[PDB]
């Protein structure tokens, strides 16, 4: 099964590494980044394609992130697995 | 204000968060209904800028404004 | 998980804010507790943020670390 | 009476500038810095330094902000009324 990634969620990424960069420098939001994508890779295996909970929207499951406070909303349609948005959010 | 009428809401919450809330009115001067009215309100508010926000994704998803995963690794650098 | 007690909370709420709730229990497929919970851990983290924040702006003008309102203005083209 | 900036408040203003350029320009990014402005400087009249509401910290009042969604905290301390932040806050 392809991965595909919204230009939306492609321009989340962006918007993340500028939050990062004036926080913690360029070198840390890059790997911050690098994070965020390598943990939506899996995404691509069947096995991990149930992960994630149900979010508000129908037919849409949310990976919450490790380590930063971010999720990412997806979807199975036909033979893609679509990321829809990197999402900042609050987590307990 | 509002003109509806209102039910009460009832959960368990460990005592810590309790004690948290009734210091946070001791020093607000507000009462624990209050600042629950405001958790809550907030909390749906946020609830519904994930929604805003997941919908501007499937209008990307169902125009075909579609990227490959391994795009996204080489233009960040892992692949 | 918690190795606290809990205490049962309750709070009147406008009927609005309790059907968007029940929604979102129906969307998440967890029940309304679970998301009073959540609402109000969030509310209290984001009030020790407001905290946090206040304490950073107590640290400079203790130290001394004021500026002018004037100041303020012309730099951001007021006066 | 004097009314004075933190180091740290006046750097919050040059964040909520850069935070809304990139969301809706920099002539409106000004003018929303500019508004914030304004409404801290009553704050210096006397009969103003009781407004707001009692924050979370003592000895400081926090002054909801009209249109944006920010907080100042301030305090009176001797001759002086000191804007110790502008912090983003949540508003229903």
């Amino acid at each position: 099964m392809s991965l595909k990634w919204t230009r939306k969620a492609a321009a989340d990424l962006d918007a993340i590494y500028d939050h990062y960069v004036v926080l913690i420098g360029p070198e840390k939001a890059l790997k911050a980044v690098q994070d965020i994508v390598e943990q939506v890779k899996p995404l691509q295996q069947v096995a991990n394609q149930g992960a994630g909970r149900p979010s508000e929207v129908p037919g849409v499951r949310t990976l919450t992130l490790e380590r930063w406070p971010f999720s990412a909303p997806f979807r199975v349609k036909g033979k893609e697995i679509q990321i829809l948005r990197i999402d900042r959010v609050e987590i307990t | 204000g509002s003109h509806m009428m209102s039910t009460v809401v009832s959960f368990r919450a460990d005592d810590a968060l309790v004690a948290a809330l009734d210091e946070l009115a001791r020093a607000t001067h507000r009462d624990r209904p209050y600042h629950l009215r405001q958790a809550l309100a907030q909390y749906l508010e946020r609830q519904q800028w994930q929604v805003a926000a997941i919908d501007e994704g499937l209008a990307d998803a169902n125009a075909g404004r579609l990227l490959e995963h391994i795009e996204i690794e080489k233009r960040w650098g892992l692949q």
